[PDB]
Order: structure tokens, then C-alpha cells, then sequence
RNA sequence: CGGUCCGGCCGGGAACUCAAAGGAGACUGCCAGUGAUAAACUGGAGGAAGGUGGGGAUGACGUCAAGUCAUCAUGGCCCUUACGACCAGGGCUACACACGUGCUACAAUGGCGCAUACAAAGAGAAGCGACCUCGCGAGAGCAAGCGGACCUCAUAAAGUGCGUCGUAGUCCGGAUUGGAGUCUGCAACUCGACUCCAUGAAGUCGGAAUCGCUAGUAAUCGUGGAUCAGAAUGCCACGGUG
């Protein structure tokens, strides 16, 4: 059947928001489009920079973007070389002054978005989907994941009839709200269509 | 010192104060007869003063907010009984038997998506 | 006279933790502190259709809880005013100063 | 009622005479969840019935109820494609519940000026056993004695 | 929606603040004052000569990313589909699946 | 139907009614303005009112004053 | 009883008895009895000929019965000769005010036929 | 309690109603019967709550090449001085009909007139808009408070008390149409809502057949909201009686 978003259902239980700011009905829409526009710029620019998560908070009349990345060195640059050029245009998009924070993603093979983006970038290089899935699973399980599940949908390997294939190793309790389930998506834009990647990583309870 | 007992049923909330002497009933600065236009709603507040004897033994200053006629009346019934145990505590046995100590947890069920009411489902058509 | 602080936040375990900071900072620097007064939460409910096309009964129901806190400080001591003004509070909490 | 073996809800007695059987009767008459206007029709019909029959408001109801009260009824059962009517002895609780239901339904089908008048004249017809309500017990009787072989 | 349909809305906004915000509002309140000019105003006639797209009522509320004219919510400025997509990623603050 | 505070008329059509009075009656007045209220200064003229495809010519009468020009130009073909 | 337009009002209450005339509803009947100085909850019995003619003179002010029927009919025919949308629908026996014709329009069309 | 313009309204009181953060509590735990001494069920005690206490959220592997290339994204195909683009007017609202979902009815458990008791949950600055005044009215003019447990939308209606109608196509029922208007909007002819006056269709309880609902449910009675310049009998939500 149809499943509930594992990140969405756990918001407030064991999962945090990607937008912490407060606003009234007046500027809630204006801030939400500004949030979309700032994420859009940074995902496009820091595509090779391995960006996993983007957190936006608005202290008074300012913007505080916290870029979660597996490669902070390429994001920061030569003694703030790349942070300064990003902050300069984030302040232009948002209107209010900008402050960018860089959070280091230690074990990226345990991050749903980075695992999904790795499978997506691999499928576009013409790698075998089964090899890409098995490697994603093995890498996660050997690094301490209590359980993992990776799903790839549509025209697999260039095939005419679309299939939905998945690998699962360990425990993946999607019904336990207490459970830490990191869920994310990624789309592989191949020469023969769009292949959707879905990754579930169980890290433990509480 | 005044003997107090809180009583509630549905969205109604009633506060009951007990002081000995006479058989007076004042609800929101009004009389028992002036507030309730139904005698069935008048008899339910008289119910705790049947098993536990009172004709002119004790007075009651009562105030109720929210709900409706039977809601407010039912809430006061629960309050008198709670103020009655506050005064003795040996009256618990008689009040349990009549079922006045129990808070009636029956609230109106929410309207659900896809349904015309709380449970009423829209008319089905095969073809 | 009296300084009225009105706190607004979508998260509850963030509003009363930022409120505790305001109450403590004021009562430590010697002021008369009324509250934390818990004012009613405005539950903005939203019902969106979960299917891109057709399927009218299938829906998603969400809410935005807007928690309210009222802190009234009676003594406007220079030791209290300056202590509260240079306080680092949570970025997701709105502070309304009423003179 | 396939697996779950439920009991029966014990309703509060009558606010006037303290009768549980009358509390069942007011609810049977009651429409659109209007209990206030429901007991108002039942008390006005009882006031006009006992006055025009020789008092005893509880007993005048009982005389009219004893004539409509059925002893046996048919139960629809399909065994081999064919639908057989099996005669079954009704329980004392349902005995009164069917008796009261036919009194209300026959008074509703009457052409009098008010429901307090329609009910009183139906309870008067039932006390002397010559109405639409006693005939519903009569048709239920002729149906039971006919299929007496499949008992 | 279409790029042309999105562009048509930018024009309807730019013309809404140019005229019917500081000029056409002045001649509409004038076409309501009973005390002054009951026949010789021409304000109803000069309102016509102003562009059509300048009226604020002629503007349609569309999903700020896709351009969807249906299923809109002013609170988020997005359509019900893109509201759900951002709500599940936690991109909408304080918004979570409610039950009561 | 509308507020008594001035009946409505299009300026491009109102100027066409003015030009037709002083210069004398011409051929049917080709106009798309169906929303305009008929004034007494129109009685006798031939206004070609659009229906969606062709311009329906309607001879203006005294009883036609107050009504809209689009009432005398059927929009939907039904046979 | 006999008032204005030949009709013979029943021996019911004054306000309901006056609604029998074509051109006088609930409001006109309440205003006619208020102007003539007569009660609304009084029957035709006790209402002498001196109280009847004062109501006849009162009701004579507004167009009623046959005089009103031709006035309604004249405005219907006016729209028809004009050639307007409003008139073309009184001529075709279909809803004039704008109501849907795809379904439910049986009051103006009349009962259906296969 | 002190003071009364008899209004929590003002000093005050933190008792209580309530508001909202944390915490306790219910587990067949106890007792008895049934049952393979088991599981479990039944009944009872205590308890605000008893056997997943009430309601929701939560929808396994998969099934129907089921729905959506018109939310968006997209392999391929097709148009590219046109299948693109701008504009006015029209159409999506047509009407011999048929089916599905609803609203309102057919009435005295009801219609009408006056008097009157009791809610819950929401919305609000390009906004909700009081009080006052004008109009029979929809509204209009003037103009406080309120970004809101403070102010406003907003009088809850069923119900109750009295009076009337008295089984009548009616003081039921409101369709349809005529006349005059109100507001929003550049603009209400096609094709808006609402008001005032008049009109007063069908319908007196629905064939074959068929649907919902097991308790604060059905039935009924009002209230709010999203979209929205304006446009709800739909939808989403709320309590009253029951
Ligand atoms: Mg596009
Ligand atoms: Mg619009
Ligand atoms: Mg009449
Ligand atoms: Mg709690
Ligand atoms: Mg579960
Ligand atoms: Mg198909
Ligand atoms: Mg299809
Ligand atoms: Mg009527
Ligand atoms: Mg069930």
C-alpha cells in the first residue's frame, strides 16, 4: 500500500525540522519561498560538494543557513574563499543579512541523502544498479547501521518494462515512532528516463 | 470553611460549595427553577440529595459554564457528590451504587475526512 | 512602571526553556517577576489532498501550534533591564516588549 | 454479534413515575433526539387516557400493553434455496419492546388532530383490543400457527 | 502552468501597484463621495482608460514554485502537493501531522 | 442589477454615438461593447453588437433604453 | 364578504382573508389593516359594512386582480417584442433568470416526455 | 474579605473555573467461576477510567501494465513567421433526455408572532470592524477597539413560556416569473450573491430496487473555517439535544 513519509511522521518525536524559524501569516509565505530559493542556489552550486542537509533559522531580521556536508573543505575553500562568495548572494536572495555555518558529516555512508545521491550519481556514470545498491547496503552495515533498505524504481538498466527492485539488511521498523529512521530521495536522470532512489537507515531506538 | 467539589460532563464545568442549614439552590446568581426550564434537569441535581438525606439540612452555592441543559445539569450532579464526600468520606459507598461518583467520559466524536459526520458515511453507489 | 514580555514559538520545549532564562535573569538581578503565564495555543489546522489527481477522501491533516508565554517584570531596575537586553535567546522564539 | 456476545444498555427510569418500561416507551416515540417534546406527548396522552378510562395511569398502560404483547413470531431461514419461516417463542423483554413499537407506529398512521390524541386513542383501542396495533399481533399470530410444522 | 501564464501574473502585479494602489483608489473613493460632484466627475470613464491588468481582482493566486492556479493556500504560498512535499521534509516550521 | 450611482458605458462606444449624431446616420456601428447600458441618445442608430463570431446589427428603439446591448445578440446557437 | 376584485373572502382571520386577493401578500395585508384601524386576529363576523368599505378604499391604492394580471402580462410581452434574451426565453418556455437546463428546469419546461 | 454607579467593576485574593508545561494512573494487578492446574473468557471489588477505557495518527510482501506526462519532473515523438505569443468578445453555465450524489419539502413531534435559558471550535491590518445615525430591508455614512484568553465577526439554533392556526394543497411547501433595489468589481446581458413588494409550480411521504449507522453513534439543531474582490445546499471542522 501507500506508506507515510518516515521523516515527516517522526517530526517532533525523534526527528528535527529543516526550518526552525518563526513567522506570522504576513511573512510566512515570503520566508518559505526565500527558503526554497536559498536551498535551490546552494544545491546547484555545492552539487559536487556532497550537501546532505540544509537548516534555515531566522534570528530577528537575519538568515542563518547551516550547510550539513561530507566535504567541508571544498565548501569553505582557501581560508573562507568560497564561504564569502556564497554568503554574499544568500544575503541578496533573502534580503536580510546572511551568516553561513558548516556542519561536518562524519560517516557519510550513514546519511540517507548522501547514500541516495551516491546511487543517483553512479547510475548516471552507467554503473550496474544491483552493484550500486549492494555497495550502499554493505558500506552502511559495516559502519554500524542497525538496518538499511535501498529501493530503485523505473526502467532499470535501460529496460522497456519498468521495475521496482530493493535490497534490505538488518532491522527496519517503520512503525516504531521511537526508532531513528533517516529517510531521503534522489532522482537519476538517465539517457532512458528518470530512476527514483529511496533509502531507509535504522540507527537505533529512542 | 466551605465544602468544595468539582463536577463536569461533556463541555460543561460546575463548581459546588456546601454550607449547613436550609434547602437553598443558587445557580449563577439565579434560582434552580429560573435557570432550568425542564423538570428532568431539575430532578438530576436533586438525585444526590435522596440517598444522602437533605430537606433543609444544607445549602449549595453552584456556578456552571459551558455545554447545554443536560450537560450543565449532569455536571452539577457530579459536583454535589464530590462536595458530599469532602464533608464525610463515608458517603462513598452510597454514591458509587447510584453511579454519581463516575465522570461520564462520553464526549462528541470528531468529524472524520471522507465521512458526512463522525460515523455517517456518504451514500454508496454500485453503478 | 512594568515591562511586559510576550513570547511566541512553534516548539513548546524551546519557549519555556527561553522563558526560564528570562524569569531567572530577572529574579537573580533583583526584580519582582510575575508569571510564567501560559496563554492559550492557537492551533492553525490545515487539510490538503494527498493525491495529485482525483481521490477526494484521501487527505493529509496538519497543524501549527503557536505557543504563548507572558512574563511580567514589575521592577524596571537598571541591573535587570541591562541583564535582559544582553540575553542570547533561541532564534525560533519571538519576543514582544510592551512598555 | 458474530463473535462479540453483548448485553443490554440499562436506561434511566421515567422522571415522573420512575418506570423503566415508560423510559423505553418515550424513546420509541422520540424523534430527531427531542426527549423534551417526546415525554410531553407521552404524559399528555397518559393524562387524557387515564381520565377517560378511570384513573390508574400505570395500570391503564398495562391493560393496553397486554393485548398487543405477542407470544410467538416467525424467523426467516433459507435452508435449501427455499425460505422457511420458523416459529420461535419471543423473550419477555422483546415481548414488551414489540408491543410498545406497534402502539407508536399505529398512532403515527392515525388521522387525529395531535400525537397526544393519536396515542391516547390508540391506547384506548388497544385496551379494548380493536385497532391497528392489536391487528399487527394478530397477523404475527396467523403467520406462526400456519408454519407450526417447521417448529 | 505555462511560462507565458506565469509572466502574465508578473504583469498583473507590476500594474497593480503602479495604478490601483496610489492613483485608481483615489478616483474610486471620489466616485463614492456623495457630498462632492453628483453628475460631472468623468472618474468612472477615466478608470476604463487605465490598463485592465492593473485591477487587483484580476490577479490569480498561483503556487509560487510550479505555477498551479488551483489548490492554493495563502499561509504557505504553495499548492496542496508542494505543501505536502515541503511539510514531510520539515521545510515548513512547526507544521506536523495532527491528530485529535 | 447595478448601483444607481451612474449607469455604465464604454468611452470608445460613447464617442462613436457622439460622432454618429453630428455627422449623421452611417452603416452599422461595429462594436464589441455588450456591457454598455443603452442611453436615449442611441434611439434610431444601428449598433452591430458581437455575439462571439459575427456582429448582430440591432436597430435601437425607445423601449431598448436601460437594457444591455448584449441582450439583442444571441451568443449560443440552438436548433 | 366581497373586496375589490370580485373575490369572496372566507370567514377566517383578517390578515389571511385579505391575502386571497391577487396583489396582496403578507406585508400588504398587515399595512392595509394598520391604515384602516382594524385588528389582525379578528374574523369576518362582527366586521360590519362600515369596516368593509374602509378596507376596500385602502386596497384600491395598489394595482390588484385583473388590473395587475394585465400589467404583469404586458411587461412579459414587452420583453418578447423587444427581441432581448429575457424575452426569447419567455417565448421558448425555459428558465429566464439563468438557471441550468442540462437537468432540473421542470417548472418552466413542464412534465417530461420520452 | 473592604467599597459600591450593583457591572469582577476596583483594592485585593491565589481558593476555585480555566489556560499549558511536567508528572502519577490500569498491568487481567487482586478475588471468584469456567477452562487441559495453560492461554483466555465471564462476573465482581477498588477506581475518574477495566479488560487494545473512548477517538485519531500509523496501511506489511504484494494485487488491479488501477489513477495522475494538465501540479511538478522526465526518455521518446510532434509544432517551431506555429500546436508558440498578445488582445477584445464569446464558451466552459447550451438542453429532447438518462443516471449518480445532495439540499428543501410534503406539515400539528409542525407553521407563525412575541418573550427567553444553555455552547464549542475557529478567523482577523490591502483585515475583523463595535457604538451612533439613516433606510421596512440588503446596506450606507460617520467612526472606537484590536495583529488579539483584552477588541471584533456574533443575536447560537433546537429547547422552554404564552397566544394563534385546527387536518384544509392549508397561516404547509417554497419553485417559477413580474416590478424595484443593494454590494463587490474596469465591468454583474450571456452568467454573482443578497434584499424589498407581488406571484404561490410540483409535492398529502415515493414502484421494482437500494444505502448509512452498534453510543455520546444514528437522528436532528445551530456555529466556524479553507479557497475567495465577489460567489457554498459542496467540502473540512465544532458543539447542543439525544
Ligand atoms: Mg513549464
Ligand atoms: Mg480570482
Ligand atoms: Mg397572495
Ligand atoms: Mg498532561
Ligand atoms: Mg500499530
Ligand atoms: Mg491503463
Ligand atoms: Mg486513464
Ligand atoms: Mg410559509
Ligand atoms: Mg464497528
Amino acid at each position: 500500500g501507500q506508506k507515510v513519509h518516515p521523516n515527516g511522521i517522526r517530526l517532533g518525536i525523534v526527528k528535527p525540522w529543516n526550518s526552525t524559524w518563526f513567522a506570522n501569516t504576513k511573512e510566512f509565505a515570503d520566508n518559505l519561498d526565500s527558503d526554497f530559493k536559498v536551498r535551490q542556489y546552494l544545491t546547484k552550486e555545492l552539487a559536487k560538494a556532497s550537501v546532505s542537509r540544509i537548516v534555515i533559522e531566522r534570528p530577528a531580521k537575519s538568515i542563518r543557513v547551516t550547510i550539513h556536508t561530507a566535504r567541508p573543505g571544498i565548501v569553505i575553500g582557501k581560508k573562507g574563499e568560497d564561504v564569502e562568495k556564497l554568503r554574499k548572494v544568500v544575503a541578496d536572495i533573502a534580503g536580510v543579512p546572511a551568516q553561513i555555518n558548516i556542519a561536518e558529516v562524519r560517516k557519510p555512508e550513514l546519511d540517507a541523502k548522501l547514500v541516495a545521491d551516491s546511487i543517483t550519481s553512479q547510475l548516471e556514470r552507467r554503473v550496474m544498479f544491483r552493484r550500486a545498491m549492494k555497495r550502499a547496503v554493505q558500506n552502511a552495515m559495516r559502519l554500524g547501521a542497525k538496518g538499511i533498505k535501498v529501493e530503485v524504481s523505473g526502467r532499470l538498466g535501460g529496460a522497456e518494462i519498468a521495475r521496482t527492485e530493493w535490497y534490505r539488511e538488518g532491522r527496519v521498523p517503520l512503525h516504531t515512532l521511537r526508532a531513528d529512521i533517516d529517510y531521503n530521495t534522489s532522482e537519476a536522470h538517465t539517457t532512458y528516463g528518470v530512476i527514483g532512489v529511496k533509502v531507509w537507515i535504522f540507527k537505533g531506538e529512542i | 470553611n466551605q465544602y468544595y467539589g468539582t463536577g463536569r460532563r461533556k463541555s460543561s464545568a460546575a463548581r459546588v460549595f456546601i454550607k449547613p442549614g436550609n434547602g437553598k439552590i443558587v445557580i449563577n446568581q439565579r434560582s434552580l427553577e429560573q435557570y432550568f426550564g425542564r423538570e428532568t434537569a431539575r430532578m438530576v441535581v436533586r438525585q444526590p440529595l435522596e440517598l444522602v438525606d437533605m430537606v433543609e439540612k444544607l445549602d449549595l452555592y453552584i456556578t456552571v459554564k459551558g455545554g447545554g441543559i443536560s450537560g450543565q445539569a449532569g455536571a452539577i450532579r457530579h459536583g454535589i457528590t464530590r462536595a458530599l464526600m469532602e464533608y464525610d468520606e463515608s458517603l462513598r459507598s452510597e454514591l458509587r451504587k447510584a453511579g454519581f461518583v463516575t465522570r461520564d467520559a462520553r464526549q462528541v466524536e470528531r468529524k472524520k475526512v471522507g465521512l458526512r459526520k463522525a460515523r455517517r458515511r456518504p451514500q454508496f453507489s454500485k453503478r | 512602571q512594568r515591562i511586559r514580555i510576550r513570547l511566541k514559538a512553534f516548539d513548546h520545549r524551546l519557549i519555556d526553556q527561553a522563558t526560564a532564562e528570562i524569569v531567572e535573569t530577572a529574579k537573580r538581578t533583583g526584580a519582582q517577576v510575575r508569571g510564567p503565564i501560559p496563554l492559550p495555543t492557537r492551533k492553525e489546522r490545515f487539510t490538503v489532498l494527498i493525491s495529485p489527481h482525483v481521490n477526494k477522501d484521501a487527505r493529509d491533516q496538519y497543524e501549527i501550534r503557536t505557543h504563548l508565554r507572558l512574563v511580567d517584570i514589575v521592577e524596571p531596575t537598571e541591573k535587570t533591564v541591562d541583564a535582559l537586553m544582553r540575553l542570547d535567546l533561541a532564534a525560533g522564539v519571538d519576543v514582544q516588549i510592551s512598555l | 454479534p458474530r463473535r462479540r456476545v453483548i448485553g443490554q444498555r440499562k436506561i434511566l427510569p421515567d422522571p415522573k413515575f420512575g418506570s423503566e418500561l415508560l423510559a423505553k416507551f418515550v424513546n420509541i416515540l422520540m424523534v430527531d433526539g427531542k426527549k423534551s417534546t417526546a415525554e410531553s406527548i407521552v404524559y399528555s396522552a397518559l393524562e387524557t387516557l387515564a381520565q377517560r378510562s378511570g384513573k390508574s395511569e400505570l395500570e391503564a398502560f398495562e391493560v393496553a400493553l397486554e393485548n398487543v404483547r405477542p407470544t410467538v413470531e416467525v424467523k426467516s431461514r433459507r435452508v435449501g434455496g427455499s425460505t422457511y419461516q420458523v416459529p420461535v417463542e419471543v423473550r419477555p423483554v422483546r415481548r414488551n419492546a414489540l408491543a410498545m413499537r406497534w402502539i407508536v407506529e399505529a398512532a403515527r398512521k392515525r388521522g387525529d388532530k395531535s400525537m397526544a390524541l393519536r396515542l391516547a386513542n390508540e391506547l384506548s383501542d388497544a385496551a379494548e383490543n380493536k385497532g391497528t396495533a392489536v391487528k399487527k399481533r394478530e397477523d404475527v399470530h396467523r403467520m406462526a400457527e400456519a408454519n407450526k410444522a417447521f417448529a | 502552468a505555462k511560462q507565458s501564464m506565469k509572466a502574465r501574473e508578473v504583469k498583473r502585479v507590476a500594474l497593480a501597484d503602479k495604478y490601483f494602489a496610489k492613483r485608481a483608489e483615489l478616483k474610486a473613493i471620489i466616485s463614492d463621495v456623495n457630498a462632492s460632484d453628483e453628475d460631472r466627475w468623468n472618474a468612472v470613464l477615466k478608470l476604463q482608460t487605465l490598463p485592465r491588468d492593473s485591477s487587483p481582482s484580476r490577479q490569480r493566486n498561483r503556487c509560487r514554485q510550479t505555477g498551479r492556479p488551483h489548490g492554493f493556500l495563502r499561509k504557505f504560498g504553495l499548492s496542496r502537493i508542494k505543501v505536502r512535499e515541503a511539510a514531510m521534509r520539515g521545510e515548513i516550521p512547526g507544521l506536523k501531522k495532527a491528530s485529535w | 442589477r447595478s448601483l444607481k450611482k451612474g449607469p455604465f458605458i464604454d468611452l470608445h462606444l460613447l464617442k462613436k454615438v457622439e460622432k454618429a449624431v453630428e455627422s449623421g446616420d452611417k452603416k452599422p456601428l461595429r462594436t464589441w461593447s455588450r456591457r454598455s447600458t443603452i442611453f436615449p441618445n442611441m434611439i434610431g442608430l444601428t449598433i452591430a453588437v458581437h455575439n462571439g463570431r459575427q456582429h448582430v446589427p440591432v436597430f435601437v428603439t425607445d423601449e431598448m433604453v436601460g437594457h444591455k446591448l448584449g441582450e439583442f445578440a444571441p451568443t449560443r446557437t440552438y436548433r | 364578504a366581497r373586496i375589490a376584485g370580485i373575490n369572496i373572502p372566507d370567514h377566517k382571520h383578517a390578515v389571511i382573508a385579505l391575502t386571497s386577493i391577487y396583489g396582496v401578500g403578507k406585508t400588504r395585508s398587515k399595512a392595509i389593516l394598520a391604515a384602516a384601524g382594524i385588528a389582525e386576529d379578528v374574523k369576518i363576523s362582527e366586521l360590519s359594512e362600515g369596516q368593509i368599505d374602509t378596507l376596500r378604499d385602502e386596497v384600491a391604492k395598489f394595482v390588484v386582480e385583473g388590473d395587475l394580471r394585465r400589467e404583469i402580462s404586458m411587461s412579459i410581452k414587452r420583453l418578447m417584442d423587444l427581441g432581448c434574451y429575457r424575452g426569447l426565453r419567455h417565448r421558448r418556455g425555459l428558465p429566464v433568470r439563468g438557471q441550468r437546463t442540462k437537468t432540473n428546469a421542470r417548472t418552466r419546461k413542464g412534465p417530461r416526455k420520452p
